[PDB]
DNA sequence: GTCCTATCGATCTTCGGAAGAGATTCAGAG
DNA sequence: CTCTGAATCTCTTCCCGCGCGCCGTAGGAC
């Protein structure tokens, strides 16, 4: 057994029992391997930019009769890396270069070119790149593309009751949904006439398509219907009985011959009669003329002699018609079999709607129904009809759509073309008619086998296609008209349409979300959201219980708990922990192979429609350490049904008890106990915790923290193994070991940590070291904590000591009462960093300046600016302080002032300048910083190679060919001028001194390039001269009104900040830190929070025994004994750990991190039994009831009965109150109508909205209302007369008439509608 | 308007008029230059099709756009509907002198107060503050007083605490379904930043305290203060508008405390002695000499208001408990002690409070309600009424009840395994076997909770009502009655599929114990349905209330008595057998339509237009009356309104 | 690079809203 | 031959507050 060097510092005591056979996949492979799938070229041309190019090129005009064609593409390295790009505020992007070859043919000749011109990689655009954290950077702002989930291409059959006609019956419908191009709907009319339409246009008679494919009705009838024949021999019109065509229906008429009668008139027909029908060989039989007089004919019948019609396919027969046509010599008359149950006549019925004659008349009807007002025309019509279904420019089932289609038509194969074909539509019709004949089933729409995930590497491939589609339309014309003589490919194309397409996508699409960089969980659970909304999806306002609800295939694929309750429940889901995207995009999830009777430890991923074909055991099911099930019969799910089945009947097993959830819920301990309301609100509140100041560890967790904090990319992780060379909380630098070094390198990995910086939500993000100088580290160890982490565990909140009890009502209803001790400790203080910016311009009156020489202001304000016109770093500032002394010509003091209300310390400034514009000493101050920071880190390589190279001189001197009359005092390349002879050592000296010079020249260009990065200005917007951004850090504390939450979806405002003496304290005199209310636990059934408290209490107790054993100077062998006795506690828990191997050093180093509570894991559905919590509390010296008697610090009286006390984990949420408290006396008003502005970002007035006005009207209160909506609001006179009457204290109003109502009058009178006020 | 740098905001109409005027410039040209019919029919079409845009863009074949297919908002799009003047700016509009904050509970408030932050009061009341600094002559005028407020000088608070000293401020949450959703309170100043609201009133707002923001408005004029104090002040609104039922209905912790205070425990310290009054009952409690729920006898006095309305005071021994003696001290002097002499719970105390309003009236009732609140909080504190997992009680018969029912389900299965029962019958009987198990588990668990308390009566054990923590909360009506405790420790029971059809194998577990993965996953088909319903419903409910006020708003009570003799007839609603509502629900407080006779003949009982107030409806309940004819607003023959008598009792008064 | 003039007058606006009601379109017949 | 039934089309409605976040005419000709 082994633990990595960052595990072996706080080995979380694990209570899990099921052995985790599959370790959690890298939590963002959803995203990264999607974008990698876009960006890689791939000669198997599907997927990626290359697939899109090969979707358009080769490209040509017929009249140009020449082409240009895509050869290959290259993607250059990005002009600025992520860190610098996120400073400079551009987007992190890469230049796209494409080998286009233009080919010039000739007339008359064979096509052999007159010339062709490979343009040496024409520039095509700048595609953004994904950062390894899975995020794009789009205008310095960091953005995330959520995966979409939408209806896969294919064919889908559907039906409903009551939603249509409601006379008990149901109507059936088929759709073909291509990936790109037109939708085709087939549907029956109630009277089972069949109809078709494109793109939800008008309804058409369905055979109009078969007509359009030029089947005659005779052929259609041979495609759809079974034949029944009459042979006019042995007697007039004998009949071809196929026996099985009579079963269950009544023999209402005479059928007999030759010996035993099968079934006489009026009786059902059955098997024994059919067998007698077979044994008599009923190949022809006598039937009454009423039977033939029922028929509809199959085939066309002219009279050959007159040459003229008597009957036609699907025309209906009668005795006299039969007589004349058989009399005309047509001795075989042929018709259809149409039993109403099994063979309904729907296509013949459709031929009774049909207005068409034949192909052309249908194409006429198509073109007139689709493009009303354009002329139909034989040469023109096909340029509609073919581009509906048969042409690549406008119809495309991708490979997934073809697969799904073929699977539903039960085809043998799935390598198929993306267009339809005649037989491809006909098969849909046949399958739809089988459904109406009752012999088939409709698909469940909302099934994760019918909806597939699209992620970034596919949405961007489509938007890039829209680009190439608009270049198609330009380049075809330019090629067709062009001379082909001077044009080269970089004339043929230009980037602007591609760049528009892809930049608008990544910038502004409904799915290019601005990342919730709130804390490391919220980064991740956002990068793996599954969204039903957006382009090609549904809409949040326009769906109902059919899709919001969970479905049985969600299990293991989508988390049922973690969805953002509100107007879009379940239109957003979170992709479950273990789930994965299949090749095609369907969600698939891993299961264990059950081989005969033993659970084999191999995992097969199952998609949602493989799963229904097996029976799959629930993850809890026990096994015998050989791996046979222990239970003789076991719970499994099967076909959405679940029940018990035999041992060795079951065929797959779940991989882990965590498989059903997302990371967002998988982090709740004891989730096994909570109402799924309160699980949901928990798993939504964890992603809102703001990173507190001094974050640590949850004492009770699930062991998922060790993964969320690492995979979220925000802790800095050791890229290669080695030893820590230096640390200073800004840099960490690692001497990588030679077993993982690359041979020419210096061999030294710096990590410049990010310090105090705004998150996208204004919380700070300073990384801090966890290493010590000279400490060893191994690849993948956490070197530095992120925000909200410590030692690499996720740590959103603080393990506050809580007791559950009423307290004089301060924790009524939900509220949290808090002791002053928590605020004094800086437990929940949090740092909020704002960014304020002053732009400056080349305006129409002339160019602005930044200066201290501001007009109309004296040193009373300017004392905080430097001499340049920017605030000093470390200035502490408040409302109205001038941060940046901008001024405008013709001079106007327009300068950046700190907005009202806010306050903070100015932690940093940045300065950006156009080209050809002068700097200033705060630009030179920033240059001095950044230059020096680049140069230092470069020197720490050049120094290391210089030292190595002079050793490489010294050693091969000192070992042999010594010249050491004096040695180390000398400049170690002046060592060359010593008198060594022209034996090889002097030539080694000369060569290695040339290697030393070239080592200098190497950095002599590397530092020049770096300084050239810093020396330059930046790509400002048009009009601006320069911009400066100034950052205010605020250390906000905690106060009444702030919100805190547990993990269990318990939440409250904190209501009072009680002084320590008022907190309850125990029989040992320690006060409780928080007092939660009890009644929320039964009333909202989230009792898992109690077991977290008790297990938390035990967690404190073990640290309590350890801390005592470190204050007392216990020897390690006794201390190790107690720690070991803690890890081995409980049943056959999964984990094993041997402090015997920890070398004493690391036992003390471990104890020094347990000494405030042993951290515990309670994996989600696999937790501690109660009997193991008691066992831990007994190992501490604690009361196993979990409860303690408490006393009230207001009197020292005892409380009656003990109360729960223990260490809950509590999160401060980002809804803290000073960010919401607001009030307005008077200020701005809007221009169009004079009502007040609305906001906090503007000094706004609260909306006395519509419902409040009914509320006043429902008291008698008329004067209040009159005021509220005029004098206080709108009447431009009355409010200034009111204000003066109030300062005069007159308490009287003059109410007038609101100017917004006069706006209405003019806006009506701006129609030709004379509205007017009237007098009497 | 210009925006960020030298760019005009795309100001839609000016793009529409621009279309028109361009087209008109061309059409004047091509008319005067005398173009042929086909050309002028072109421009004339394009002009008509442009003025079409300017009036009501998008009633055309397609709305015209100037961006990524954003339709430009035309005039008629400015008038109508949810973003247009009538709803957006006329009917309700933003207002000055307002602010908002997170509310938080303030237990010490008297019912009429709320605390609001000094920062807000100072930024809200500014006009009134200047109206004192000039009146002190301490500031020269606005120009100085503005600065003197900005500097936040030491005087200003003593001025503020004179400005505000009794100026009602209006607090309302949003949405605000009903009149009780805006109320006025006298403010009291606070150091923090939250609005301290009164505990009992949070229920009216449906203000939970979990971070639920609330807006405040100052009324400016004298008339707005007189309306606020007379009508909207919380003391004037103890009743619902909708039904004769209090809205001050006690907060869960208050009723928990009063339940705990008034129980009897058959063994206690100081049990069985005899006392001369509540005051020495309290000395006995507070010194720790008697336990609060100990049995005792006390001398009591109580008061009754006679047939005239004047007090008769009476005195007796009473047999009771220490805590019922202490609680009697809070009741105003006119109620009978028989209302307190019982272990109180949420229904029992609501009627307590209601009877106070019945007998004394409003002004004592609001103070009595305040005292109840303070009392309940204080004894609920001493009670230490915690919750703890050792207090979840599982009846061990549960194990047998499953192990029995499982085989009987398998009997239904074995018949099915022999074809001996139909595919419908197998299912619809199995789910009834699970129901028969579930009722038994629930019944055994409620018996076990009551069973957990038994104690020595100085010799031999005897049982009493269980002090088990979760059972106090159910049996008091604080929170979480039968349907919750059943799930916490009984069984979770049957669950339903998405299409409502029932699961063949229930959740026989409960949240004290673990759900396995499947039981949990099926559990979410419940809860996610219930959340989808909430988020989906909250639209249609609002569109319903809109349609209603916007049809009802034309009515006002406008005559005293329209003079009808017509009306409609009220009976208990008798259906499905028994009566689902009695007559005293329907008829109370309407006026009689016609003379109401004695059951029988010729004896009249109520004159023909008398309000049937409570003493009349109790009288009808003394009689064998079944049907009563009353006036109803549908029959009131007032034109353009309703007469008062036809409407009858005002429920809030 | 700036200023002025115009929109697919050589396509393709999205299927995944329901409803609920009206205006407007057609049966079986006196 | 069109008169009362019914049939397909479009129009209109869809909680209240609130807080962030960003993003914001183009193309051609002189
Ligand atoms: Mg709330
Ligand atoms: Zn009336």
């Amino acid at each position: 057994m082994v633990y990595s060097y960052t595990e072996k510092k706080r080995i979380r005591k694990d209570f899990g029992k099921r052995p985790q056979v599959l370790d959690v996949p890298y939590l963002l492979s959803i995203q990264l391997d999607s974008f990698q799938k876009f960006i890689e070229q791939d000669p198997e041309g599907q997927y990626g930019l290359e697939a899109a190019f090969r979707s358009v090129f080769p490209i040509q005009s017929y009249s140009g009769n020449s082409e240009l064609q895509y050869v290959s593409y290259r993607l250059g390295e990005p002009v600025f890396d992520v860190q610098e790009c996120q400073i400079r505020g551009v987007t992190y992007s890469a230049p796209l270069r494409v080998k286009l070859r233009l080919v010039i043919y000739e007339r008359e000749a064979p096509e052999g070119t007159v010339k062709d011109i490979k343009e040496q990689e024409v520039y095509m655009g700048e595609i953004p790149l994904m950062t390894d954290n899975g995020t794009f950077v789009i205008n310095g702002t960091e953005r995330v593309i959520v995966s979409q989930l939408h209806r896969s291409p294919g064919v889908f059959f559907d039906s409903d009751k009551g939603k249509t006609h409601s006379s008990g019956k149901v109507l059936y419908n088929a759709r073909i949904i291509p990936y790109r191009g037109s939708w085709l709907d087939f549907e029956f009319d109630p009277k089972d006439n069949l109809f078709v339409r494109i793109d939800r246009r008008r309804k058409l008679p369905a055979t109009i398509i078969l007509r359009a494919l030029n089947y005659t009705t005779e052929q259609i009838l041979d495609l759809f219907f079974e034949k029944v024949i009459f042979e006019i021999r042995d007697n007039k019109l004998q009949m071809e009985l196929v026996p099985e065509r009579l079963r269950g229906e009544t023999a209402s008429f005479d059928i007999e011959a030759n010996g035993k009668v099968y079934v006489e008139k009026g009786r059902r027909i059955t098997a024994r009669h059919i067998r007698q029908l077979e044994k008599d060989d009923v190949k022809l039989i006598e039937v009454p003329v009423e039977y033939i007089a029922g028929k509809v004919v199959a085939k066309d019948y002219i009279d050959e002699s007159t040459g003229e019609l008597i009957c036609a396919a699907n025309m209906e027969l009668s005795l006299d018609l039969l007589a004349k046509l058989s009399q005309s010599g047509h001795k075989r008359i042929e018709t259809l079999f149409t039993n109403d149950l099994d063979h309904g006549p729907y296509i013949s019925e459709t031929l009774r709607v049909d207005p068409t004659n034949d192909r052309l008349s249908a194409l006429v009807e198509i073109y007139r129904m689709m493009r009303p007002g354009e002329p139909p025309t034989r040469e023109a019509a096909e340029s509609l009809f073919e581009n509906l279904f048969f042409s690549e420019d406008r119809y495309d089932l991708s490979a997934v759509g073809r697969m799904k289609f073929n699977r539903s038509l039960l085809r043998e194969e799935i390598e198929g073309s993306g267009i339809l074909s005649k037989d491809d539509i006909i098969d849909v019709m046949k399958k739809l008619i089988d459904i109406r004949n009752g012999k088939g089933e409709v698909d469940d729409i909302d099934h994760l086998g019918n909806r597939r995930i699209r992620s970034v590497g596919e949405m961007a491939e489509n938007q890039f296609r829209v680009g190439l589609v608009r270049v198609e339309r330009a380049v075809k014309e330019r090629l067709s008209l062009g001379d082909l003589d001077t044009l080269m490919p970089q004339d043929m194309i230009n980037a602007k349409p591609i760049s528009a397409a892809v930049k608008e996508f990544f910038g502004s699409s409904q799915l290019s979300q601005f990342m919730d960089q709130n804390n490391p969980l919220s980064e991740i659970t956002h990068k793996r959201r599954i969204s039903a909304l957006g382009p090609g999806g549904l809409t949040r306002e326009r769906a109902g219980f059919e899709v919001r609800d969970v479905h049985p295939t969600h299990y293991g694929r989508v988390c049922p708990i973690e969805t953002p309750e509100g107007p879009n429940i379940g239109l957003i889901n979170s992709l479950s922990v273990y789930a994965q995207t299949n090749e095609y995009g369907f969600l698939e999830t891993p299961y264990r192979k059950v081989t005969d009777g033993v659970v084999t430890d191999e995992i097969h991923y199952l998609s949602a429609i493989e799963e229904g074909n097996y029976v799959i055991a629930q993850a809890n099911s026990n096994l015998d350490e050989e791996g046979h099930f222990v239970e003789d019969l076991v719970t499994c799910r099967s076909k959405g049904e679940s029940s018990l089945f035999s041992r060795d009947q079951v065929d797959y097993m779940d991989v882990s008890t965590q498989q059903v959830v997302s990371v967002g819920a998988s982090l709740i301990p004891f989730l096994e106990h909570d109402d799924a309301n309160r699980a949901l609100m928990g798993a939504n509140m964890q992603r809102q915790a703001v990173p507190t100041l001094r974050a640590d560890k949850p004492l009770v967790g699930t062991g998922m923290e060790r993964a969320v904090a690492v995979d979220s990319g925000v802790t800095a992780v050791a890229k290669r193994g080695g030893v820590v060379q230096y640390v200073d909380a800004s840099r960490i630098v690692i001497k990588v070991n030679e077993d993982e070094m690359y041979p020419g390198e210096a061999g030294i990995d710096i990590y410049n940590l990010t310090k105090y910086t705004r998150s996208n939500q204004n919380t700070c993000i300073n990384q801090m070291p966890c290493v010590s100088l000279g400490e060893p580290v191994e690849r993948g160890d956490v070197l530095a904590d992120g925000p909200s982490t410590d030692l690499g565990e996720l740590a959103l909140g603080q393990n506050m000591r809580v007791a559950f009890m009423p307290w004089n009502g301060y924790n009524f209803e939900d509220s949290i009462l808090v002791s002053e001790r928590v605020v004094q400790e800086d437990r929940f203080t949090t740092i909020h960093i704002q960014e304020l910016a002053c732009v400056s311009r080349d305006t129409k009156l002339g160019p602005e300046e930044i200066t201290a020489d501001i007009p109309n202001v004296g040193e009373a304000a300017l004392s905080k600016l430097d001499e340049s016109g920017i605030v000093y770093i470390g200035a502490e500032v408040t409302g109205g302080d001038i941060l940046v002394g901008k001024v405008t010509p013709k001079v106007k003091d327009s300068s950046l002032r700190v907005p009202n209300g806010v306050s903070g310390t100015v932690i940093d400034v940045q300065v950006f300048t156009r080209d050809g514009v002068e700097k200033d000493k705060r630009a030179l101050e920033i240059e001095e910083m950044q230059l020096k920071q680049a140069k230092k880190d470069l020197s720490e390589e050049l120094q290391i190679l210089e030292a190595g190279l002079f050793s490489r001189i010294r050693a091969v001197l000192v070992a042999g060919g010594v010249e050491a009359e004096k040695l180390d005092k000398l400049p170690r390349d002046r060592w060359l001028e010593l008198g060594l002879t022209d034996e090889e050592k002097q030539n080694q000296l000369e060569q290695l001194a040339e290697q030393y010079d070239e080592l200098k020249h190497e950095f002599e260009k590397k530092l020049e390039a770096k300084r050239r990065k810093i020396t330059q200005g930046d790509d400002l917007a048009p009009g601006v001269l320069k911009i400066v951004k100034v950052y205010l850090a605020v250390k906000r504390r905690i106060q009444p009104g702030d919100k805190m939450a547990g993990r269990h979806g318990n939440k409250g405002v904190i209501s009072k900040i009680n002084p320590i003496e008022d907190m309850p304290y125990d029989e040992n005199g320690t006060p409780v830190d928080i007092v939660l209310n009890p009644l929320g636990v039964p009333s909202r059934m989230n009792i898992g929070q109690i077991l977290e408290t008790h297990l938390g209490m035990a967690a404190k107790g073990i640290g309590d025994k350890i801390n005592a054993m470190l204050k007392q100077q216990q020897e390690v062998a006794k201390l190790r004994e107690f720690i070991q006795r803690a890890y081995d506690l409980g049943a056959d828990v999964r984990q094993k750990v041997d402090l015997s191997t920890f070398s004493d050093e690391e036992v003390m180093r471990l104890a020094e991190n347990l000494r405030k509570g042993m951290p515990i894991a309670t994996p989600v559905f696999d937790g501690a039994k109660e009997a193991e919590i008691k066992e831990l509390l007994k190992l501490g010296d604690l009361p196993t009831s979990g409860q303690i008697r408490l006393y009230d610090g207001r009197t020292g009286e005892q409380f009656e009965r003990p109360v729960t006390v223990g260490y809950m984990y509590m999160l401060k949420l980002n809804h803290l109150v000073d960010d919401k408290m607001h009030a307005r006396s008077t200020g701005s008003y809007s221009l169009v109508t004079q009502q007040p502005l609305g906001g906090k970002a503007q000094f706004g007035g609260q909306r006395f909205g519509e419902m409040e006005v009914w509320a006043l009207e429902a008291y008698g209160a008329a004067y209040t209302l009159q005021e509220m909506l005029t004098v206080k609001s709108d009447d431009v006179n009355g409010r200034t007369k009111m204000y003066k009457n109030i300062v005069d204290g007159n308490h009287q109003m003059e109410p007038g008439m609101p100017e917004s109502f006069n706006v209405l009058l003019k806006e009506i009178r701006s129609l030709g509608i004379n509205i007017e006020l009237e007098d009497e | 308007v210009p925006l960020d740098g030298g760019r005009f905001a795309t100001s839609d109409l000016n793009d529409l008029y621009r279309r028109v005027i361009n087209r008109n410039n061309r059409l004047k040209r091509l008319l005067d230059l005398a173009a042929p019919d086909i050309i002028v029919r072109n421009e004339k079409r394009m002009l008509q099709e442009a003025v079409d845009a300017l009036l009501d863009n998008g009633r055309r074949g397609r709305a015209i756009t100037g961006s990524n297919k954003r339709p430009l908002k035309s005039l008629a799009d400015m008038i109508k509907g949810k973003q247009g003047r009538f709803r957006q700016n006329l009917l309700g509009k933003r207002v000055d002198y307002s602010g908002r904050s997170v509310i938080t509970v303030g237990p010490y408030l008297r019912l009429h107060q709320c605390g609001l932050p000094k920062k807000m009061a100072l930024e809200l009341f500014k006009p009134f503050i200047y109206g004192k600094l000039e009146l002190r002559g301490l500031a020269t005028t606005i120009k100085a007083a503005k600065k003197m407020v900005e500097r936040e000088e030491a005087v200003v608070w003593d001025i503020l605490d004179e400005v505000i000293r009794e100026h009602p401020v209006l607090l309302n949450r949003a949405p605000t379904l009903h009149r009780l959703g805006i109320q006025a309170f006298e403010p009291v100043l606070i150091e923090g930043k939250a609005i301290q609201l009164h505990p009992l009133v949070c229920a009216a707002y449906n203000a939970d305290f979990d971070g639920d923001q609330m807006a405040v408005h100052v009324p400016l004029t004298l008339e707005a203060q007189l309306e606020a104090r007379a009508l909207m002040m919380s003391t004037n609104n103890i009743l619902s508008p909708a039904n004769g039922e209090p809205i001050i209905v006690p907060s869960q912790d208050v009723v928990l405390g009063l339940y705990y205070m008034t129980r009897d425990c058959v063994n206690a310290k100081g049990e069985g002695m005899v006392l001369t009054g509540p005051k020495e009952a309290e000395r006995l409690y507070r010194s720790g000499l008697a336990s609060l729920h100990a049995r005792v006898k006390v001398r009591i006095t109580e008061y009754e208001k006679d047939a005239n309305g004047e007090l008769v005071a009476k005195t007796s021994l009473k047999d009771t408990t220490v805590g019922r003696a202490i609680l009697w001290m809070i009741v105003p002097k006119g109620l009978p002690y028989s209302i307190v002499n019982q272990a109180l719970g949420k229904k029992a105390i609501s009627k307590m409070l209601n009877t106070c309003y019945r007998i004394l009236g409003l002004k004592p009732t609001v103070i009595f309600a305040d005292q109840i609140m303070y009392t309940g909080f204080a004894y609920a504190a001493r009670s230490g009424a915690s919750v703890g997992i050792d207090d979840m009680v599982i009846p061990e018969k549960k194990h047998e009840i499953i192990s029995e029912a499982e085989a009987e389900v398998a009997e239904i299965q074995e018949q099915f395994q022999s074809g001996l029962v139909t595919a419908g019958e197998r299912y619809n009987k199995v789910i009834d076997i699970w129901a028969a198990a579930n009722d038994r588990v629930s019944k055994a668990m409620m018996d076990n909770l009551q069973t957990e308390t038994v104690i020595n009566r100085d010799g031999q054990e005897e049982k009493q009502v269980s002090f088990n923590s979760i059972y106090m909360m159910a049996d008091s009506g604080a929170r979480g009655s039968a349907a919750q405790i059943r799930q916490l420790a009984g069984m979770r029971g049957l669950m339903a599929k998405p299409d409502g059809s029932i699961i063949e194998t229930p959740i026989t577990a409960n949240f004290r114990e673990g759900l396995n993965v499947l039981q949990y996953f099926i559990s979410t088909h419940g809860a996610r349905k219930g959340l989808a319903d909430t988020a989906l419903k909250t639209a249609n409910s609002g569109y319903l209330t809109r349609r209603l006020v916007d049809v009802a708003q034309d009515l006002v009570v406008t005559e005293d008595d329209c003079g009808t003799h017509e009306g409609i007839m009220m009976t208990p609603v008798i259906e499905g057998g028994d009566v689902k509502e009695p007559l005293r629900d329907r008829v109370l407080g309407r006026v009689t339509a016609e003379d109401v006779l004695k059951p029988g003949t010729a004896d009249i009982l109520v004159p023909r237009n008398t309000l049937l107030h409570e003493q009349w409806c109790d009288l009808l309940e003394e009689n064998s009356v079944d049907a009563v004819k009353v006036r109803s607003v549908v029959s009131c023959d007032t034109d353009f309104g309703v007469c008062a008598h036809c409407y009858g009792r005002d429920l809030a008064r």
